[PDB]
């Protein structure tokens, strides 16, 4: 049995550790939900 | 417990209390990835929750009405994931998203890695809206992950 716990307010922070690129990526998305790479 | 906010999806049936993903609690509706419950019901205090609507191919499923989130990214501005790891403290982390280019179109993806109990964790705008849940994603050359942001309708 799963069971849910609270673990925040949903907000923007404004000191917000930044990181990660943004990358274009050409992808397909099949029957079962599954994102591959094209 | 009903209170919007994020919430962690856990289990028993495993070793100890494992954190198997994370969730929106809005307007009295649970959302979270299909891949985290498959579409089980969940217990919420002394209450049940039961699943409303899914989608295997969106990997998205609600409980107890139908999907609320419906902000999208602008194309423009960065967003903040807010990762709630297993175990861990919810982490604000901002970040410009790149693009997942598909034959429908296109969808915002960030370039975030964490452990999969993180699956399901919401990504917010400046103005605090959900533009999507993180969890479904590729893994690129590098060998880490890319996650798209994913919306309901
Ligand atoms: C725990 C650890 N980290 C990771 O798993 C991922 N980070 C990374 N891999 N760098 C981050 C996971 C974030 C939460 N999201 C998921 O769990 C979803 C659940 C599937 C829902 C698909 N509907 N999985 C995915 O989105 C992608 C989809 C790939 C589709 C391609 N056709 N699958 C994987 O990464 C599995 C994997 C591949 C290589 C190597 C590894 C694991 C080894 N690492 C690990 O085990």
């Amino acid at each position: 049995d799963m069971y849910i716990e609270r673990a925040g307010d949903i907000t923007w922070e404004k000191d917000a550790e930044v990181t990660g690129n943004s990358p274009r990526l050409d992808v397909a998305l099949d029957e079962s939900g599954d994102f591959s790479l094209v | 417990e009903t209170t919007d906010g994020v919430y962690r999806v856990m289990t028993r049936r495993l070793l100890g209390s494992t954190q198997v993903g994370v969730g929106v609690m809005q307007e009295g509706v649970f959302h979270t990835m299909w891949h985290v419950t498959k579409g089980a019901a969940l217990r919420s205090g002394e209450g049940r929750l039961d699943p409303y609507w899914g989608d295997v191919k969106q990997d998205l499923v609600s409980y107890c009405g139908p999907w609320k989130l419906d902000a999208a990214w602008d194309g423009l501005s960065e967003v903040q994931l807010l990762a709630v790891p297993p175990g861990e403290r919810a982490k604000n982390i901002q970040t410009l998203p790149g693009i997942f280019k598909t034959k429908d179109g296109d969808i915002g993806a960030v370039a975030l890695d964490y452990p999969a109990g993180t699956s399901g964790s919401p990504i917010l705008d400046k103005c605090g809206r959900v533009i999507g849940l993180y969890g479904n994603g590729v893994v690129i050359k590098n060998g880490s992950y890319v996650s798209a942001i994913t919306q309901g309708k």
